Formats: structure tokens, C-alpha cells, sequence
RNA sequence: AGUGGACGCAUCACUGGUGUUCGGGUUGUCAUGCCAAUGGCACUGCCCGGUAGCUAAAUGCGGAAGAGAUAAGUGCUGAAA
RNA sequence: GGCUCAUCACAUCCUGGGGCUGAAGUAGGUCCCAAGGGUAUGGCUGUUCGCCAUUUAAAGUGGUACGCGAGCUGGGUUUAG
RNA sequence: UCCUUGUCGGGUAAGUUCCGACCUGCACGAAUGGCGUAAUGAUGGCCAGGCUGUCUCCACCCGAGACUCAGUGAAAUUGAAC
RNA sequence: ACAGGUGGUCAGGUAGAGAAUACCAAGGCGCUUGAGAGAACUCGGGUGAAGGAACUAGGCAAAAUGGUGCCGUAACUUCGG
């Protein structure tokens, strides 16, 4: 089925009567009004475009403003689409709430994780950190060897070495769902999800069994 | 429920020649076990059968044993039922350990 | 906002207040099979970390000549009753110095109030 | 990794930083005019404004704690006597940033941080 | 062998050679010890030799290993023979056969 | 967290007093032994009249760890001094008769009911 | 069906580590006129802690289950004969 | 030579599928297909190799001018004592 | 001292290192000195107690560079290069 | 206008045995490029959960003890140590 769109708010753990601690992630997913419905005849694939939240009218770009006007919905922070899965059909302007995830009980959450800047090789691919003593000079955490001798003479692209990590799309799969609240606009999921506090993210039913 | 299972285990072990039966009460002394029953085994074959006997009546009584220890050695072996724990021991091997000091 | 409201609904409102260095008696539940007992635990608190519903404190006792340190969560159902026996008199929030000194030479006096 | 961190060090150690704003807070109060580069003035609000709101009430202990900063009897005497009553009805924002181009030495961003009125 | 009673594994395979100890290599690389092949035998097999036709030991219990043919002795390379009397270590010492 | 090349204390009347763990068990590249595991050790100090003679290598079970265990409710049980209880080589039955000091309750799921039956403290 | 070893992603809510912009104890000395109270220097003067943030040893998850065409192989019908 | 970083081939160490088996079951022996993944820590000497202790299912074999010093060390090789 | 990792014992789980014992002295040998020697040594080797980021295994923090801006402004090398 | 070398003369207070050391008096300076960013990485350091040399050729580097007063102090020995 389709997913929902929320954002990280904080971390807390829920207590059971049996005395088991379940650390959950607080996700706030409100009424995700559908902005556009796509069909095979007109678009080649069946999907619906959805938005959430409210955006200040000054920053609402005028071409964007007309887009929501056609759908009959107010402004949003973004326009993500969730694909349809052969048998559930929706209409433009329909609002979907937390109650859709009342039975999935397993979700995969994806989003833009925290950016680490220009992180080193050790922080990126967890290298083995050449010895810092026993005569070692000016090379304590450098990558070291990156290639072979006069043979071919190139480093194969895809090599693991220094670069920028984080601030990229990443998915964590099969997260246990603990509690769903529609009246209080809450989504509690066992574990941790990518992104920081307030970063936008999308949650979908788990594709695994 | 402890007294009912205590009667259920003491009767079954005695049905297959289980001698030197003493029921201990460690309530208050220790916070792990509720009741302590001790048993004597002459040698390896039948004490394993006693362990085989008690584990299969437990499966037929609903309560699932949560741990056993005796493997490739019959000097000691334990079968657990939660509140009540049975210790079937060899007579020669018991004297090395304690008797009614637990 | 939503975090704080979620914190307060699961909060425990019957936890007594104890000082960092008092002698505290705590009874902790045990989940074993189908029947549960209460475990009485002796010791003196050496550290207090009061942080929301996840507030925790560390208690230390001596058993068979060996020191064991136990931690708890104040707002958890695992603990049942936290009672203070004698009130300590120390000006340090963190009593991490008890490890180096021996027990017999590190008795804490009463607060007298 | 400077995530959710506040306060700069300006390529200067902690010993310099405390002494740096020690003079900066005192000089701003004594004269009520300053021509310093923006990063000084931008980070200047960390110290002087808490000092001014420390002068909202007059007490012996309050002045002693205020004396621990600004390292000067003359500066603290200026507080609690005129900075207090003048800013009594104002809650915060005792300083204003006024960028004034670049210096001729090394082209650093010049800025003014000043009191609202200065009573001058 | 307690978990078997078969003896056909002796007519199907009658000749076996323990691997010869590999010759020493350059860079002062010694030869790896030939892996000891274990011949499983059912309990109660008394062994006779051509020559000293006396049993080295009867097989009664399960889980014990008996040695019937000890391995040879490794050879000595020219590096071990380094000296100034010859000033040219080139002689070779072959290993004693098992 | 106890790895190779470390000396521990002894929590039974076997005879050893200062033992040094010989190799961590559990799998390939096992960095750390937990609190419920089969850790094998060697003897560095023992009473001459005891059952074990100093220098022997034999299995053991760790009972107390300085870091502690992880309770399912975010709790740890810290100790003062790592301790172990000896084992036979072929069989995992400890040889000692008494156990000194408290023992964590997480070892119930570890299937080492020798220590649980003994050690009356906790 | 569970529980583990190695690797990867997320994470600060739990256990901690750091946390020289936070508080406190203390030595020598100088200074603020002095008592008291404070500031500088001596590696942050030496230490005890610990906000946020970062992080692991801390906790959640991942490898799939499947589908199509296949190697070795096992087959049905089946003539060439 | 060690540390770091790896790449490819299959004459496959394990995992995977089968034939024969002298395959009662388990544990195995040989061969075929299969490179997707993984494919030890220590004491001794500079040692690669190797003797031993001890783990894992495994501690595979090779090529890459027997990889990699404008990456690191110089313990062997080392002019001058 | 080629056979020397000579053979055995101690030390460690494991010791081509170290110490003790056995002499089969290729090529020990008595002022180009032999045998012991307290103390002494920035002398070679080995072992033990404490200690620790040497390492398992890396994380954070403080300063000087590295990066941006402004001013001054270098060198090896270079047949020609799309 | 160089982190180098260069002989003599005078030698304050505090605590300290001291011309060591930490601060200060008179005096002399802030060392002729700075303002920002708070990445990898390089250099000098601080601290660290559990382990305590398991790394390495080698305890290399680090880390550790360190003063005063009392008691006590081994084999050997040239009687001094």
C-alpha cells in the first residue's frame, strides 16, 4: 500500500506491564491531503502526489500556489508521491490520517540522514588506522595504499576513501510499530530512524515478510 | 500453584524408585528458587531416564522447562519447572557437594 | 510540546525524593515463569541522574567482600517501592570516590535534620 | 563536529577569549561607541547583555558577582546606577549591530555594536 | 569406531601413501608437515606386522588413537649449514624415510 | 567485555585464585566475551592443596563483569573485579562446590544452572 | 521458531566516553586599599563532577522470503533405428 | 618482511545443488556444477614459510614482474667504527 | 661448533630468544693472556610487579597549519599536447 | 630585521635547600601579515568505558614513581659498597 509522511520530533521509550523497555521514535504525521492522482493512460504509472503541513503564503511560490488551487488544498512543505499497489484508488483532495497504519505493524523509514561534512576514511568506511607509533611519520590515519604497482595504473572507481558522507537518502527497513495515535497526531515506531529532529521523512509499510 | 506441582513431581519420581527424598523451603533465604527438592541416583542410566521422565510429563502438563544442564555427564543434572527445581544427584557424587545447606 | 506531553502521561508521580548519598531500600519486580516476587535490595545511592521519565540513580552495596553497583529507572514498573532508611550527609552530587577507599573507612554520617 | 554548538573561538584559546571579552564588555560600557569587526561585535552580545540584565536589580552580592566580570570598579559602578534605570522598561536587546563596510588594513567586515540611545 | 561395524573400506582401498614432506623452498621457507591421515578402525581389531608379529595394543574402548607408523625426520637446508670452513654451503641432507 | 590476555578472579572453591583467560569462544573474530558464555582460561595462581595445579588450561564461565550486563529495562549491574568459575575440559560441568558472591539473573537464559543453584546471594 | 559471531545503516532515549564556553574543592603567588569576597598565571595550575552536541562498548534493523531463464543432475512423451 | 588498502582467476576451505559410494541414520570418501559471500588470535625468531597452544563452517590455492616505501617502518640486506 | 632449533630440564598455553646440565674442542687456550670478580655502564639479550590509547578500537576536546577573503608573493621540472 | 652561537659585571619579594621552580617589583616586550570557516588530514597536547604490551623486531613512544621524617632493607663483597 501507500505510506505516510512525518518528521522526527524526539526519542522516548514506552513501558509495558511485563517490564520490557521499547525505545520508540516520535513521528508526527498529520492529514496528508492528496494533491494529484496519476493514471496509466495519462502518465504511464499509477501513483498519487501528496503534501503535508502549512507554508507561509509569502514564501508560497506563485506557480506552486496554482498547483494547490487546482487540487483544492492549502499549501504544503513538499510534494512527494507514494506509488499505488493494484487495487486501492484515491481521489484528488482526499485526506489520509494515521489510522491507515493501524495494521501494518512493520514499516521501513527513509529520509535524509545527518550530514557529516567532509568526513575521513576512518569515519566513512571504518579503516584499520595505521600504527601511530614505532617510527611512523606523518601518516597515522591516512588511507595508505590505494592501488597496485606499474600494472594497470589506475584506481578503480568505486574505491572506498575520503569524501562527503551523510546528507543523503538512506532507508532503514522493517521497523516495529508500537503505537499509533490519530487524535493526538502521533506515530511511535520501535528503533531509530534517519534524519535529525524536525527533518522531513516518509514512512511506508515494510516490503519484507 | 507451587504446592500442587510439588506434589505432582514428588509422586512421579517415587514411582520409578527415587530414594532419599527431602523437600526444602528456601523462601526468604534466596530470591531465585521457590522450592527445592533433592533426589538420589545410583548411576548414570536411570537418572537420565528420570530426567527424561520429568521433562516429558512437563510437556504433557503444559509447563515448559526453561533449562537443563546434564550433557554427556550424569554426575549432575537438573530439570526446571519455574518455581520448583529438582536436583537428581548421584549418591557418591552428592557427598562432595552440600546436603540441606542451601 | 508533543514530546513533553508524551513524557508526562507516562510519568510516575509517587516517587519519593532522596538525596545523593542516602541509604535507600528498593524493591524490584522479577518476571520469571508466571509468578512474580519482590527483591529487596540494600545499598547506598552514589549518583542521581534526574532526567525526565528516564531519570536514573545508581546504588552500591557490599556482598561477600565484593562491591556490586546497581542502577534503576525511577519511573519504571520494575521497581515497586523506594524507601530511605537513613539520610546521608555529603556535599558531593556524584559519589564516585567510594570505589577507591575501603568500605570500613568510608562510613557516611547522618544529615541531622 | 559543531552540530548544535554555539560560541566561537576566533582562532584564539580559552585564556584569550575570557580576557578578550573582559576588555570588550568593559570598553563598550565605558564609552558607548566601538569600531570593531563584525565577528567581535556579533559574538560580543554573549557577555555585555547578560551583564546589563544582571544590573536590573541592585544588591551587594549582585554587584560582587558583576565585579567578577568587567574586572573594574569603574565599569560596575556605571552599571546599577544608570544602565539599570535607563533600561528598566526594556526587556533585552540592549545592543544593535550596524555594519560599516571594511577596514583598510586587511578588508575585515567592520560593524558597530551600540546601545540603543547611549544618552549622549 | 563405535558407530559402525563395516570392514569393506579395507578391500576397496588397500594402498595409501602419506604425503611426502614438501621440499624446502627459497626465502628460507621450510616444508610444511605432512597432514597425518587418521584411519578409522572398528573396535576389537588386533594388528599384526610382517616381521615382529606382536600386537602393539588391542582396541577395546572408543575414542583413543594409536600410532602404528611414525613419520620420518626433516632434512637440513644449506642455510643451516652456513660456515666459513666451506665458505660455500651447497651440500644437501635428505630426510630419513619413514 | 572480556577478551584474551587478561587475568580475572575466581568465584569458587576449586583452588585457583588468579586465572588468566586463554581464548574467547563463540565464533570467528569474537572480540569480547559476555557474561553468559563459555570462556576458557589458564591458571596463574592457586593454592598447592587445591584440586587444580597452577599452569593448567581448562574452560570456565564468567560470572561478574566490570561493565555489567544489559537488563531489558535499560539497567546494568556493575561489579568490582571480574570473576570466573572453572569448568571441566570435555564437559561444561564446573568442578567447584561453592560459589562466592552474587550472580546476575541474566544467566538463567544462558543454560548454566550450576551457578544459579549455588550462590545464595541473588 | 529463537538466540549468537563478523559486516553495514540509523541513533542520543537508555549504559557510558569526551564535553579547556557550566558549577564546585584545593596549592603557590600577584592584584582589586584593607577584613571578607573575587580576577590572572602556574598543561584547563591540580582535581571532582557534569548541559547540549559528537561518539561506541549502548539498542533497533538489514542479508531475505519469492519470480523468470539456467549449470551439474533428475524426469515425461518420443521417433530417427 | 610487517602495517594499511585491496583486485582478479578457479585448479572450491565452508556455505549451495547433485552422481557414485564399499550412501542402515549421523559422521563421512571421490567426482561434477557453482567465485555470491566469508575465508583466525597468539608464544618463537626480521623472518615470508614454519613448530606449538587455542577457536571457527572455513583459517583455500594462485596471478597482479612473489601487488601496494611521490602510503608508513627499517627488524634481515646493509659504505664508513 | 657445519651437523646447533646439538640432547634434556626450568620459565610461558605455546620460547629458532634466555638460563641450567651433557663434551662429539671442524676453528678455546694461558701478556696478539686464561679463569672468577664487588662496584660501575645513555653497553647486548631475556624475564617479572605496577603503569598506561602501543594495541583490541576508536571517540571527543583545546591550540598551529590545511579551507575562504585581503595585501606581498616563491621551486624543483618543462620537446611540443586538442 | 635568521627558532643558531657569543665572555664578564649587579642580582629584589613571596614559598622553596637553591642562581631549580610558579607569580610579582623597576625595567623591557606582545616576537612586522591578519580577519574569518571550526572539514578530511598533518603537528603539540588533555581526557577515556572493559582489557592491561594481547601492537611492535624490540615497553619505541607513551604511561608510571618521584619530597620530607621514622622503622626496616637480600645474594655478594676488595668491607668501601
Amino acid at each position: 500500500m501507500i505510506g505516510l509522511v512525518g518528521k522526527k520530533v524526539g526519542m522516548t521509550r514506552i513501558f509495558t506491564e511485563d517490564g520490557v523497555s521499547i525505545p520508540v521514535t516520535v513521528i508526527e504525521v498529520e492529514a496528508n491531503r492528496v494533491t494529484q492522482v496519476k493514471d496509466l493512460a495519462n502518465d504511464g504509472y499509477r501513483a498519487i502526489q501528496v503534501t503535508t503541513g502549512a507554508k507561509k503564503a509569502n514564501r508560497v511560490t506563485k506557480p506552486e500556489a496554482g498547483h494547490f488551487a487546482k487540487a483544492g488544498v492549502e499549501a504544503g512543505r513538499g510534494l512527494w508521491e507514494f506509488r499505488l499497489a493494484e487495487g486501492e484508488e484515491f481521489t484528488v483532495g482526499q485526506s489520509i490520517s494515521v489510522e491507515l497504519f493501524a495494521d501494518v505493524k512493520k514499516v521501513d523509514v527513509t529520509g535524509t540522514s545527518k550530514g557529516k561534512g567532509f568526513a575521513g576514511t576512518v569515519k566513512r568506511w571504518n579503516f584499520r588506522t595505521q600504527d601511530a607509533t614505532h617510527g611512523n611519520s606523518l601518516s597515522h590515519r591516512v588511507p595508505g595504499s590505494i592501488g597496485q604497482n606499474q600494472t594497470p595504473g589506475k584506481v578503480f572507481k568505486g574505491k572506498k576513501m575520503a569524501g562527503q558522507m551523510g546528507n543523503e537518502r538512506v532507508t532503514v527497513q522493517s521497523l516495529d510499530v508500537v503505537r499509533v495515535d490519530a487524535e493526538r497526531n502521533l506515530l511511535l515506531v520501535k528503533g531509530a530512524v534517519p534524519g535529525a529532529t524536525g527533518s522531513d521523512l516518509i514512512v511506508k509499510p515494510a516490503v519484507k515478510a | 500453584q507451587g504446592k500442587a506441582l510439588q506434589d505432582f513431581v514428588i509422586d512421579k519420581i517415587d514411582d520409578l524408585k527415587g530414594q532419599d527424598i527431602i523437600a526444602l523451603d528456601v523462601q526468604g533465604k534466596s530470591s531465585i528458587t521457590d522450592c527445592m527438592i533433592i533426589c538420589t541416583g545410583t548411576s548414570s542410566r536411570h537418572v537420565m531416564s528420570i530426567a527424561d521422565h520429568v521433562v516429558q510429563e512437563s510437556r504433557a502438563a503444559g509447563l515448559l522447562p526453561l533449562g537443563v544442564e546434564g550433557e554427556n555427564s550424569a554426575d549432575w543434572i537438573v530439570v526446571d519447572l519455574g518455581d520448583v527445581i529438582v536436583h537428581v544427584m548421584q549418591e557418591e557424587s552428592r557427598r562432595l557437594y552440600e546436603l540441606e545447606k542451601l | 510540546n508533543i514530546i513533553k506531553q508524551l513524557e508526562q502521561e507516562q510519568m510516575k508521580q509517587d516517587v519519593p525524593s532522596f538525596r545523593p548519598g542516602d541509604t535507600v531500600e528498593v524493591k524490584v519486580w522479577v518476571v520469571e515463569g508466571s509468578k512474580k516476587r519482590l527483591q529487596a535490595f540494600e545499598g547506598v545511592v552514589i549518583a542521581i541522574r534526574n532526567r525526565g521519565l528516564h531519570s536514573a540513580f545508581t546504588v552500591r552495596k557490599i556482598s561477600n567482600g565484593e562491591g556490586v553497583e546497581r542502577v534503576f529507572q525511577t519511573h519504571s514498573p520494575v521497581v515497586d517501592s523506594i524507601s530511605v532508611k537513613r539520610r546521608g550527609a555529603v556535599r558531593k552530587a556524584k559519589l564516585y570516590y567510594l570505589r577507591e577507599r575501603t568500605g570500613k573507612a568510608a562510613r557516611i554520617k547522618e544529615r541531622l535534620n | 563536529m559543531r552540530h548544535r554548538k554555539s560560541g566561537r573561538q576566533l582562532n584564539r584559546n580559552s585564556s584569550h577569549r575570557q580576557a578578550m571579552f573582559r576588555n570588550m564588555a568593559g570598553s563598550l560600557v565605558r564609552h558607548e561607541i566601538i569600531k570593531t569587526t563584525l565577528p567581535k561585535a556579533k559574538e560580543l552580545r554573549r557577555v555585555v547583555e547578560p551583564l546589563i540584565t544582571l544590573a536590573k536589580t541592585d544588591s551587594v552580592a549582585n554587584r560582587r558577582l558583576a565585579f567578577a566580570r568587567t574586572r573594574d570598579n569603574e565599569i560596575v559602578a556605571k552599571l546599577f546606577n544608570e544602565l539599570g534605570p535607563r533600561f528598566a522598561s526594556r526587556a533585552g536587546g540592549y545592543t544593535r549591530i550596524l555594519k560599516c563596510g571594511f577596514r583598510a588594513g586587511d578588508n575585515a567586515p567592520m560593524a558597530y555594536i551600540e546601545l540603543v540611545d547611549r544618552s549622549e | 569406531d563405535e558407530n559402525l561395524n563395516t570392514l569393506i573400506d579395507y578391500r576397496f582401498e588397500k594402498s595409501f601413501r602419506a604425503e611426502r614432506g614438501q621440499n624446502g623452498a627459497s626465502r628460507d621457507c621450510t616444508g610444511k608437515r605432512g597432514k597425518d591421515v587418521t584411519i578409522k578402525v572398528p573396535v576389537g581389531t588386533r594388528v599384526i606386522d610382517q616381521g615382529t608379529g606382536e600386537t602393539m595394543g588391542d582396541m577395546t574402548k572408543h575414542g583413543q588413537r594409536l600410532l602404528v607408523a611414525k613419520g620420518g625426520w626433516h632434512g637440513l637446508g644449506n642455510t643451516r649449514f652456513k660456515s666459513s670452513v666451506n665458505r660455500t654451503p651447497r651440500q644437501k641432507t635428505n630426510g630419513t624415510p619413514g | 567485555m572480556i577478551q584474551e590476555q587478561t587475568m580475572l578472579n575466581v568465584a569458587d572453591n576449586s583452588g585457583a585464585r588468579r586465572v588468566m583467560c586463554i581464548k574467547v569462544l563463540g565464533g570467528s573474530h569474537r572480540r569480547y566475551a559476555g557474561v553468559g558464555d563459555i570462556i576458557k582460561i589458564t591458571i596463574k595462581e592457586a593454592i598447592p592443596r587445591g584440586k587444580v595445579k597452577k599452569g593448567d588450561v581448562l574452560k570456565a564461565v564468567v560470572v561478574r563483569t566490570k561493565k555489567g550486563v544489559r537488563r531489558p529495562d535499560g539497567s546494568v549491574i556493575r561489579f568490582d573485579g571480574n570473576a570466573c568459575v572453572l569448568l571441566n575440559n570435555n564437559s561444561e560441568q564446573p568442578i567447584g562446590t561453592r560459589i562466592f558472591g552474587p550472580v546476575t539473573r541474566e544467566l538463567r537464559s544462558e543454560k548454566f544452572m550450576k551457578i544459579i543453584s549455588l550462590a545464595p546471594e541473588v
